[PDB]
C-alpha cells in the first residue's frame, strides 16, 4: 500500500516519482504507488501537495477520551488532507471527512496448507446386477459350487486372487473377466480422477468458525489475530466478545513482521485488511499460505486518505477518483503494485505427499464392517 | 469471465443534497459494520444454485459406463442364449 | 574487432608458435579459423567464430584482405560523458570505429537508436534476441514409491491390522486359522464359511482400493508442481520489485543495458542494474554457475548458446527488444552497400543455417 | 512485403518492421511406443 | 516370473513354508512392479509431444 | 492408459482474456460479444479511445 | 527459422526520409510500444506457441 526508504546518500535526494518527507525534522524518502496515485490526483487537481511524516500510531484511532493517530492527526487539523490507506472507518468516518474508494478491502485473516477419501453408487447397482448375472450362470451350471461361485466370480472384484468346470460356464465367467477387467480400469481410472483435479481446504468459516466461533471449544489454540488497535479489529470489538478475549494469546506485533511469524505458523492465521491480505499473498518468500478461505469477502470496505471534515476539494476530489477508475489506469496501478507475483489466485498447485490416516479412513471403513460381519455372523448362530 | 473491469459498486440516488444525505451515508456505514450484508447474500447472494468446475469430477462415471458394464450384461445373457445351443451343440454332440 | 563470445566466436590463445589446432567438425569439415592480437583477461593471439565465418564468406563475396582485431576495452560500445568538455562520445567498437582504428566493426551487437546518429549498418546479419539470463532450479522428484511416498505409518498399520483381520478369519474358524498367512496375508499380496467369504470380499477390495493408493502415489511421482520459474515479462513482477531478495541484472556498460540506461518505468530497475553490474558475458555465465545472483540479462539468443552450455540455466519468456547483428559502417563505406547486398545474398542461400552448423544448431542438451 | 535481395537491389529497401520466414502450416488430424532398460536388468 | 504380468498362471504353486514368503518377495516387488507400469502409463500419459 | 485420456483432456479454453482480449479486439462477423443499448458500463464504452 | 527475413514499406531509391526513415524506426522499437503494436496486431489469440 505504502513505500519508503532513505534518500539517496550520493545525492541525498528521492528518486522515480518519488515524493519524501520530513523526519524528527530530517527528509527521508516517501514512497508507494497509491500515495503516487494521490499525486497523479492532485495532477488534474492541482493542488499543492506536500508529503509529512506521520507522528504516530500508523492509522488514527479513538486514544482515551479522544483519539491519537493518523485520522486523529487530520483531527489535529495539523494537515489539510490526508496520506496513506487506512480503512473508511463508520466511526472515523462520522469523525471527519473521508474519501471514496481509492481501492477495495475488507476482514481476513490467511495461512498456510501444510483427500476425503472420495475413490472410496451405481457402480454398486452393476455389483448387484453382476450378482445377478452370476445366478444366470449358476443356472447355466445344470447341465457352494453354485452358490459360492457367486464368491468365485466375485473374486475378480478385487483382482481374483480367490474354479468351475463348466465349458460354456467358462466364458460365461469370461463375461465377468472382461467386464471386471474394464472395471479395473475403472478403479485406476477413478484413481486418476482423485488423482488429478484436487481442491481440498483450510476450511476458513470466516469471523465465526469451529476454531474462530469456539475456538475455545478445540484442543490446540488456532490463533487468528492482529496487532494494537485494529480497525478491523475494532470492527471485531462488536463482531465477537470472545474475538477480543482470545486476542490476548493472538497478541502479535508488525504486519510484514506478522508474515513471518506466519513462516513460523506460531497462530492459526493473522487476520488483517483483506487488500492488505492480498498484498501479503503477492509479496510472499514463496508458496506457503493462501488468502483467508478464497478471499471471500468478509467486512466488505476499502482504505485511502481523506481530508479535514469539510474541505476544499472534497467533492471535485471525488472526481478526481472517478477520473481515476476513469482512464482504466489503475489497472497500471496494479502494475505499479497490486499486480500479481505470487498469482495462484484460482489453481489449487499439487498436493502430492504420501498416504495419511486420512486415506486410511476407508481402510477404517472396511475394518469395521468385518466386524459387521462379525454380527450378522451371529445371526447366521441364530 | 475472468477478472474485474471498471470497478464499481451501488447506492442510492442522491440528487444535490438531501436531508437524508450524510446520515443515509452512516447508514451505510453502519451496513458494513453489520452483518447486513451477508444476510442480504442470504436474501439471495449466498444461494448456491449450481456447483463450479475446472476439470471433470465424473469418478462416479457410472451411468456413463453403464453402455460398457451393461453391454457386459449383455454379454451374459449371450451366455444364456449361446450357452443353451452351444450346450445342445456338445451335449448332443457326445449324443 | 570484436570480444570473445562462444555464441559469436571461438577465440583462444594460439597452439604452440602461430600455431591453431586444426580439427574437423562435428560435421567433420576443418572449419577455417582466423588470429588476432589482444590482451587476455596485448599480444598475438587466435580468431575462431561463425561470426568470424560471416566475416570469411563475407570477403569471399567482396575481396578485401581480411586483418583482425581485438578490443581494448570490455564493452561493444556507447555514446559517454567525459569528465570535462562536456561531449557525448561513443566508446570502444564504436570509438574504435570513429577512431577507424580498423575497416569495418564485426560483432553481434543490435542497431541502436542510440547508434543512429552514432553509426550505421545494414539490415541485421541475423534476426538476434536479447532477454534475462535465466538460471534452471534443480528438480528432483526422484521416489523409492511404494516404499517412499506411501502411508509411512500406515503402510505398516495397515499390515498389522490386516493380521488382525486375520485373527478374526481364525475366529470365524473356531492349521487353517494359522494359514492365515497364506489366506489374509495371501490376499494382501494376492500372491496365491460363507459368513467370513463376505470378509473376504472386505480385505479383497480393501486391497484393491490400497494398489489403487499406490496408483495414486504414481500419479504423484509424475503430476506435481514443480512450481513456476517467475521471469514473467518487461513487467515481471519480481523484476518490478525492488528488495535485496533477488539479483537480477545485466553487465556494465552494454547496448541493451542502455536499452535501459534510456527508460520511464524501468527507474528503479537500472537503478539497481547499477550496483548489479557485471563486466563480462563470460562472466555472467560463470555467477550463474555460481548461482551468484538471482538472475542475469544479456543477448537472448547467445542466451541459448548458454544453454547448448550449461543446464543449470534456463531459457527466458519471449522477445525483449528485438534487434540482430550486423557489420560495422562509418559513415559511408565502399563496401557498404554491396556489403548489405552480400547480406541479402546471405539471407538467400543456406550460409545461414550452415552457420547454424557452425556453432547454433548443435545440441549440447 | 518481404526484403528481396532481388527487389533489394531494384531500389530502397526499409529496416525491418518485423522479422519473417519461409513457411508451411499444418494440422495433426490423428505416440512411439516408448512404454514399451535397467528396468530388464532388474 | 509369473508375476511379471498379473501372475496369472495356474501352475502348481510351490509348497515351500519359508519359500512362500520368498515369493512374497516377488510378490510386494512385482506389486510396486504393477505400480511401475501404471507409473509408465502415468508417464506417457501425461507429457505428450 | 485410455483412463487417462478419460479424465486428463484439452477441453480447450474459454477465450474471454481480459480488457485487451484479442477476440473482443478482432473485428469480425465471427462472434458476437456486446451489452445492452443506452447503459452505464456501456457508457464506460461510448468515453473511450482504445 | 526458415529463410529469416522481413516485410514491410519502403520507398524510391534514394529517397528523402530514407536515414531519417530508418531512425523512425529506430523509434518504433525506441519506445517498446511495438509490443502495442501487436495489442494492436500481432497479440496472440490462438496462443497455444
Amino acid at each position: 500500500f505504502v513505500i519508503v526508504e532513505s534518500v539517496d546518500p550520493l545525492s541525498g535526494t528521492c528518486m522515480r516519482n518519488t515524493v519524501p518527507c520530513q523526519k524528527r525534522y530530517i527528509k527521508k524518502c516517501c514512497k508507494g504507488f497509491c500515495i503516487d496515485i494521490l499525486k497523479k490526483i492532485s495532477k488534474s487537481v492541482k493542488f499543492t501537495y506536500d508529503l509529512y511524516l506521520v507522528t504516530n500510531g500508523k492509522h488514527g484511532k479513538k486514544i482515551n477520551g479522544t483519539w491519537n493517530g493518523m485520522i486523529g492527526e487530520v483531527v489535529m487539523k495539523r494537515a489539510y488532507m490526508a496520506v496513506g490507506s487506512l480503512t473508511i472507518n463508520e466511526e472515523r468516518s462520522e469523525v471527519v471527512d473521508f474519501s471514496v474508494p481509492f481501492i477495495e478491502t475488507g476482514i481476513s485473516v490467511m495461512v498456510s496448507r501444510s483427500s476425503p477419501s472420495a475413490f472410496l453408487a451405481c457402480v454398486w447397482v452393476m455389483m448387484f446386477v453382476m450378482l445377478l448375472i452370476v445366478s444366470a450362470v449358476a443356472v447355466f451350471v445344470f447341465e457352494f459350487t453354485i452358490g459360492k461361485a457367486i464368491w468365485l466370480l466375485w473374486g475378480l472384484v478385487f483382482n481374483n486372487s480367490v474354479n468351475p468346470k463348466g465349458t460354456t460356464s467358462k466364458i460365461m465367467v469370461s463375461v465377468w473377466a472382461f467386464f471386471a477387467v474394464i472395471f479395473l480400469a475403472s478403479y485406476t481410472a477413478n484413481l486418476a480422477a482423485f488423482m488429478i483435479q484436487e481442491e481440498y481446504v483450510d476450511q476458513v468459516s470466516g469471523l465465526s468458525d469451529k476454531k474462530f466461533q469456539r475456538p475455545n471449544d478445540f484442543s490446540p489454540p488456532f490463533r487468528f489475530g492482529t496487532v494494537p488497535n485494529g480497525s478491523t479489529e475494532r470492527n471485531i470489538r462488536n463482531n465477537y466478545a470472545e474475538m477480543h478475549a482470545y486476542m490476548g494469546k493472538f497478541n502479535q506485533r508488525g504486519v510484514d513482521d506478522a508474515l513471518l511469524s506466519l513462516k513460523t505458523g506460531k497462530l492459526d492465521a493473522f487476520i488483517y485488511d483483506a487488500a492488505v491480505l492480498n498484498y501479503m499473498a503477492g509479496r510472499d518468500e514463496g508458496c506457503k499460505l493462501v488468502t483467508i478461505g478464497s478471499g471471500k469477502v468478509f467486512a466488505s470496505t476499502g482504505y485511502g486518505i481523506a481530508i479535514q471534515k469539510d474541505s476544499g476539494w472534497k467533492r471535485q476530489v471525488d472526481l478526481a477518483i472517478l477520473q481515476l477508475f476513469g482512464d482504466g489506469e489503475m489497472e497500471e496501478l496494479e502494475a505499479l503494485w497490486l499486480t500479481g507475483i505470487c498469482h495462484n489466485e484460482k489453481n489449487e498447485v499439487m498436493s502430492s505427499q504420501l498416504d495419511i490416516d486420512n486415506m486410511a479412513g476407508v481402510f477404517y471403513m472396511l475394518g469395521a464392517a468385518m466386524a459387521l460381519s462379525l454380527i450378522t455372523f451371529i445371526s447366521e448362530h441364530l | 469471465t475472468g477478472e474485474l473491469f471498471f470497478r464499481s459498486g451501488f447506492g442510492i440516488g442522491m440528487r444535490k443534497d438531501s436531508p437524508w444525505k450524510q446520515q443515509v451515508s452512516l447508514s451505510i456505514l453502519k451496513s458494513h459494520e453489520n452483518g447486513f450484508m451477508e444476510d442480504l447474500d442470504k436474501t439471495w447472494v449466498r444461494y448456491q444454485e449450481c456447483d463450479s468446475r475446472s476439470n471433470a469430477p465424473a469418478t462416479l462415471t457410472c451411468e456413463n459406463m453403464a453402455g460398457v458394464f451393461m453391454l457386459v450384461a449383455g454379454g451374459i445373457v449371450a451366455g444364456i442364449f449361446l450357452i443353451f445351443i452351444e450346450i445342445a451343440y456338445k451335449r448332443h454332440k457326445d449324443a | 574487432v570484436t570480444i570473445h563470445q562462444e555464441p559469436f566466436v571461438y577465440v583462444k590463445p594460439t597452439m604452440s608458435d602461430g600455431t591453431c589446432k586444426e580439427e574437423f567438425t562435428v560435421n567433420g569439415d576443418p572449419v577455417k579459423k582466423v588470429i588476432c592480437t589482444g590482451p587476455n583477461d596485448t599480444v598475438p593471439q587466435c580468431c575462431y567464430g561463425f561470426c568470424i565465418d560471416l566475416l570469411i564468406k563475407l570477403a569471399r563475396t567482396m575481396q578485401f584482405t581480411y586483418e583482425v582485431h581485438l578490443v581494448a576495452d570490455g564493452k561493444f560500445g556507447t555514446q559517454e560523458r567525459v569528465q570535462n568538455s562536456n561531449k557525448k562520445e561513443w566508446n570502444g567498437m564504436m570509438g574504435e570505429l570513429l577512431s577507424g582504428q580498423a575497416d569495418m566493426i564485426v560483432a553481434p551487437l543490435t542497431i541502436n537508436n542510440e547508434r543512429a546518429q552514432y553509426i550505421e549498418f545494414s539490415k541485421p546479419f541475423k534476426y538476434q534476441g536479447l532477454t534475462i539470463l535465466v538460471k534452471k532450479e534443480i528438480p528432483r522428484s526422484t521416489l523409492d514409491s511404494f516404499m517412499q511416498p506411501f502411508q509411512s505409518t500406515l503402510w505398516l498399520l495397515v499390515g498389522l491390522s490386516v493380521h488382525v483381520v486375520a485373527v478374526m478369519l481364525y475366529l470365524l474358524d473356531r492349521l487353517t486359522l494359522s494359514s492365515a498367512m497364506w489366506f489374509s496375508w495371501g490376499v494382501l499380496l494376492n500372491s496365491g464359511s460363507f459368513s467370513a467369504r463376505i470378509l473376504g470380499m472386505v480385505w479383497a477390495g480393501f486391497a484393491m482400493i490400497i494398489v489403487a493408493s499406490y496408483t495414486a502415489n504414481l500419479a504423484a511421482f509424475l503430476v506435481l508442481d514443480r512450481p513456476e520459474e517467475r521471469i514473467t515479462g518487461i513487467n515481471d513482477p519480481r523484476l518490478r520489485n525492488p528488495s535485496d531478495k533477488f539479483i537480477y541484472a545485466t553487465v556494465k556498460q552494454s547496448s541493451v543495458d542502455i536499452y535501459f540506461r534510456r527508460q520511464v518505468e524501468l527507474s528503479t530497475m537500472y537503478r539497481h542494474m547499477e550496483k548489479h553490474n557485471y563486466e563480462s558475458a563470460a562472466e555472467a555465465i560463470q555467477a550463474v554457475r555460481d548461482n551468484k545472483l538471482h538472475a542475469f540479462i544479456w543477448d537472448s539468443a547467445v542466451l541459448e548458446f548458454e544453454a547448448s552450455q550449461k543446464c543449470d540455466l534456463v531459457t527466458t519468456g519471449e522477445l525483449f527488444f528485438r534487434s540482430g547483428f550486423g557489420i560495422g559502417m562509418r559513415k559511408d563505406s565502399p563496401w557498404k552497400q554491396q556489403v548489405s547486398l552480400s547480406i541479402l545474398k546471405s539471407h538467400e542461400n543456406g550460409f545461414m543455417e550452415d552457420l547454424d552448423k557452425t556453432w547454433v544448431r548443435y545440441q549440447e542438451c | 512485403l518481404t526484403i528481396n535481395e532481388e527487389r533489394s537491389e531494384v531500389v530502397d529497401f526499409s529496416v525491418p518492421f518485423i522479422e519473417t520466414g519461409i513457411s508451411v502450416m499444418v494440422s495433426r488430424s490423428n505416440s512411439p511406443s516408448a512404454f514399451l532398460a535397467c528396468v530388464w536388468v532388474m | 516370473w509369473g508375476l511379471v504380468f498379473n501372475n496369472s498362471v495356474p501352475v502348481q504353486n510351490p509348497k515351500g513354508t519359508t519359500s512362500k514368503i520368498m515369493v512374497s518377495v516377488w510378490a510386494f516387488f512385482a506389486v510396486i512392479f504393477l505400480a511401475s507400469y501404471t507409473a509408465n502409463l502415468a508417464a506417457f500419459m501425461i507429457q505428450e509431444e
